[PDB]
């Protein structure tokens, strides 16, 4: 259960949850910081979530 | 030379299966003892051919 | 800003936040007028934005 | 009106921009680009 | 080069979806679809 739980955590990752793209490093240096925090703020909640 | 006639037969073909062909390495990214599953056309296995 | 483009980006930058706010009008009652008004001067090139 | 269209990192890229490239540098903790990818770590030799 | 092209002036609309002026020269390119027509001048907002 523990690992189930903790590679089903893992792979959330994978999932934009919405936003341009899963990797927040691509995100960047694709995207102005004046015009990415619009993104990557979706990126926060869902994987805060 | 165009609506000749060739020695062909009235076409009687089987319908034979493979059980296990189509799998073409969807995407060039390289992955190692993953069991990635993906979403992309194929070639069902036990297909009549 | 939030608009980015180049003559602003060539002269005059403003935060991001950008409290308060701007009123732009036109002036060609005055400002265009017949002799030239080639007072008005701007910065193509400083080494960097 | 032009209209420019494509996408990023989906294949190998053959398009672009003037960026130069650097020797690389092997067991060094470093920053490192690939045709755009970026991020921290080291690069190492790999058989696989 | 986009530096140069973005340097140029007298763009009527200048828009990048998922992109930046600054970052276009920075990551690589898969290829490209540089679309080529011409409308009239209302017309221009109807794209995107």
């Amino acid at each position: 259960q523990n690992a189930q739980a903790l590679n089903t955590l893992v792979k959330q990752l994978s999932s934009n949850f919405g936003a341009i793209s899963s990797v927040l490093n691509d995100i960047l240096s694709r995207l102005d910081p004046p015009e990415a925090e619009v993104q990557i703020d979706r990126l926060i909640t869902g994987r805060l979530q | 030379q165009c609506v000749n006639f060739t020695t062909r037969t009235q076409l009687p073909p089987a319908y034979t299966n493979s059980f296990t062909r189509g799998v073409y390495y969807p995407d060039k990214v390289f992955r190692s003892s993953v069991l990635h599953s993906t979403q992309d056309l194929f070639l069902p296995f036990f297909s009549n051919v | 800003p939030g608009q980015t483009g180049n003559i602003a980006d060539y002269n005059y930058k403003l935060p991001d936040d950008f409290t308060g706010c701007v009123i732009a009008w036109n002036s060609n009652n005055l400002d265009s007028k017949v002799g030239g008004n080639y007072n008005y001067l701007y910065r193509l090139f400083r080494k960097s934005n | 009106v032009v209209v420019l269209s494509f996408e990023l990192l989906h294949a190998p890229a053959t398009v672009c921009g003037p960026k130069k490239s650097t020797n690389l540098v092997k067991n060094k903790c470093v920053n490192f680009n690939f045709n755009g990818l970026t991020g921290t770590g080291v690069l190492t030799e790999s058989n696989k | 080069d986009y530096s140069v092209l973005y340097n140029s002036a007298s763009f009527s609309t200048f828009k990048c979806y998922g992109v930046s002026p600054t970052k276009l020269n920075d990551l690589c390119f898969t290829n490209v679809y540089a679309d080529s027509f011409v409308i009239r001048g209302d017309e221009v907002r109807q794209i995107a």
